[PDB]
C-alpha cells in the first residue's frame, strides 16, 4: 500500500512535468538567399 | 513601340485590368481568342497576340473569376502570380510577410516581360490603397521596379478610401501606408474613387442597374483614351514624358485627376448635337470628374488635354484659350499657358470624337487630408492596430506616413496660392 500510493505520487509528478512541457524556416531562408544571389 | 507592361493588384485592379484589356482588344480588333479580325501586344506563333499582362494577387478566387469571364484567353498562363493565403485587409500581411516572398516571382516575370521589349517607356499599375493585398503588395512592386529601373515613368490608376463610407474598416491605415510609399516612387497617380465613379455613371447616363463590370468598362475607356494618342498617328502627338513635363512642375505634386468624354444619355443622344465646344462644356463641367474632389474648390497647377478624331487645330487653340479666359483663377496664374493640348488622329469605336482631360491640380490635397484624418482618429485611439503590429510593423512608420501625407498636402496648398 505504501508502494502503490508512492507510485501514485510518481504519477502525480509525471503529470505535472507533462503539463510543464505543454508550455521549418531554414528552407524558406534558403529561398530568401536565392533572390539576392 | 514605346512599350507598356500591365501589372495588376488586388481584386479591384484585377477586374479593371480585365476590362481594360477587353476594351483594347475590342478597339484593336482583337477577339477574346487573341487574333486580329505590338505597342500593347506580343507576337506568338500560330498568329496570336498575347497581352503582356501580369495578374498578381494573394488570393486566386479573383484570379479564377477574371479567367472565367470573356476575353480570358488574352492573358497567358504564366503571368497569373498566385497567392494562396490572402492578406485579409492588412497592409502588414500584404506588404511584409507575403510581399518579401512574392517579390521575386514577380521580379522574374517582370524581367521576362521587360526583356520581351526593346524600349519600355512606361509601366502600368492598377491596384487599391485600402485592400491589404492591393495596397501593400502594389506599392511594394512599385518600390522594387523603381529600385531597379530608375529611367522609366511610374503610373498607378489608384482607388482611394471612399468618402461616405470606408470599404474596409482599415481603409485609413492602408491608404496612408500606400501613399507614404507612393509619393516618392510613383510618377503619375491617376486618382479614382468608386463613389465618384458611381456618380458619373448615375447622373447623366440613365444607368439605374449598374455593375462592377460597367464601372470597369467606363474607367477602361478612360484608361485607353489617356494613351490612345501614342499608338496612333496624329497632327500633334505626345507621350508619357511630354505629358509628365507639361503636368508636373515639381516632382511631388504629380498626382492627377482624370476624365474622359463624351458621355451623355442614350434616350437623349439624338436630341443633342455633338461638337467640340460641347466636349469642352462636357468635361470642364465640374461633375464629369472621376474623383471625389470638385476641382473648382481648388486651383489648377496645370492641365493637359488629348483629343481623338480628325478635326482642326483652330479648335484646341480657341478651346484652351476660351477656358483660360473665363475660368482663369480656377487655374493658377503664376505659370503661363498652363493648359497643354495634343491630338490623336482616330475617333472611338462607332462614335465621332473622344477627349481625355488630365489635371495636376491642388484639390486632391483635401482627399489626402480626409484620409489622414480618418487615420489619426483610429490611430491615437488605437483602433485596429494589432493586425499591423503583430506582423513586424511599428507605429513609428504609421506616424511618419501620416506626417508625410501632411507634408505633401502642405506643399499642395501653398503652391495653390503661391504667386509673384
Ligand atoms: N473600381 C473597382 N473597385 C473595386 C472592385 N472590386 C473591389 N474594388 C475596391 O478595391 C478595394 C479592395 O482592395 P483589394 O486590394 O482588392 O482587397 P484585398 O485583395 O483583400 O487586399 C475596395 O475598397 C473596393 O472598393 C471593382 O471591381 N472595381
Amino acid at each position: 500500500m505504501e508502494i502503490e500510493k508512492h507510485v501514485v505520487d510518481f504519477q502525480k509528478k509525471i503529470i505535472e512535468k507533462r503539463s510543464n512541457i505543454g508550455g521549418k524556416q531554414i528552407k524558406i531562408l534558403e529561398n530568401r538567399l536565392d533572390k539576392a544571389n | 513601340m514605346r512599350e507598356i507592361v500591365h501589372i495588376q493588384g488586388g481584386q479591384c485592379g484585377n477586374q479593371i485590368g480585365a476590362k481594360f484589356w477587353e476594351v483594347i482588344s475590342d478597339e484593336h480588333g482583337i477577339d477574346p481568342t487573341g487574333t486580329y479580325h505590338n505597342v500593347y501586344y506580343n507576337e506568338a506563333t500560330g498568329g496570336r497576340y498575347v497581352p503582356r499582362a501580369i495578374l498578381m494577387d494573394l488570393e486566386p478566387g479573383t484570379m479564377d473569376s477574371v479567367r472565367a469571364g470573356p476575353f480570358g484567353q488574352l492573358f497567358r498562363p504564366d503571368n497569373f502570380v498566385f497567392g494562396q493565403t490572402g492578406a485579409g485587409n492588412n497592409w502588414a500581411k500584404g506588404h511584409y510577410t507575403e510581399g518579401a516572398e512574392l517579390i521575386d516571382s514577380v521580379l522574374d516575370v517582370v524581367r521576362k516581360e521587360a526583356e520581351g521589349c526593346d524600349c519600355l517607356q512606361g509601366f502600368q499599375i492598377t491596384h487599391s490603397l485600402g485592400g491589404g493585398t492591393g495596397s501593400g503588395m502594389g506599392t511594394l512592386l512599385i518600390s522594387k521596379v523603381r529600385e531597379e529601373y530608375p529611367d522609366r515613368i511610374m503610373e498607378t490608376f489608384s482607388v482611394v478610401p471612399s468618402p461616405k463610407v470606408s470599404d474596409t474598416v482599415v481603409e485609413p491605415y492602408n491608404a496612408t501606408l500606400s501613399v507614404h510609399q507612393l509619393v516618392e516612387n510613383a510618377d503619375e497617380c491617376m486618382v479614382i474613387d468608386n463613389e465618384a465613379l458611381y456618380d458619373i455613371c448615375f447622373r447623366t447616363l440613365k444607368l439605374t442597374t449598374p455593375t462592377y463590370g460597367d464601372l470597369n468598362h467606363l474607367v477602361s475607356a478612360a484608361m485607353s483614351g489617356v494613351t490612345c494618342c501614342l499608338r496612333f498617328p496624329g497632327q500633334l502627338n505626345s507621350d508619357l514624358r511630354k505629358l509628365a513635363v507639361n503636368l508636373i512642375p515639381f516632382p511631388r505634386l504629380h498626382f492627377f485627376m482624370i476624365g474622359f468624354a463624351p458621355l451623355t444619355s442614350r434616350g437623349s443622344q439624338q436630341y443633342r448635337a455633338l461638337t467640340v465646344p460641347e466636349l469642352t462644356q462636357q468635361m470642364f463641367d465640374a461633375k464629369n470628374m472621376m474623383c471625389a474632389a470638385d476641382p473648382r474648390h481648388g486651383r489648377y497647377l496645370t492641365a493637359s488635354a488629348l483629343f481623338r478624331g480628325r478635326m482642326s487645330t483652330k479648335e484646341v487653340d480657341e478651346q484652351m484659350l476660351n477656358v483660360q479666359n473665363k475660368n482663369s483663377s480656377y487655374f493658377v496664374e503664376w505659370i503661363p499657358n498652363n493648359i497643354k493640348s495634343s491630338i490623336c488622329d482616330i475617333p472611338p469605336k462607332g462614335l465621332k470624337m473622344a477627349v481625355t482631360f488630365v489635371g495636376n491640380s491642388t484639390a486632391i490635397q483635401e482627399m489626402f487630408k480626409r484620409v489622414a484624418e480618418q487615420f489619426t482618429a483610429m490611430f491615437r485611439r488605437k483602433a485596429f492596430l494589432h493586425w499591423y503590429t503583430g506582423e513586424g510593423m511599428d507605429e513609428m512608420e504609421f506616424t511618419e506616413a501620416e506626417s508625410n501625407m501632411n507634408d505633401l498636402v502642405s506643399e499642395y496648398q501653398q503652391y495653390q496660392d503661391a504667386t509673384a
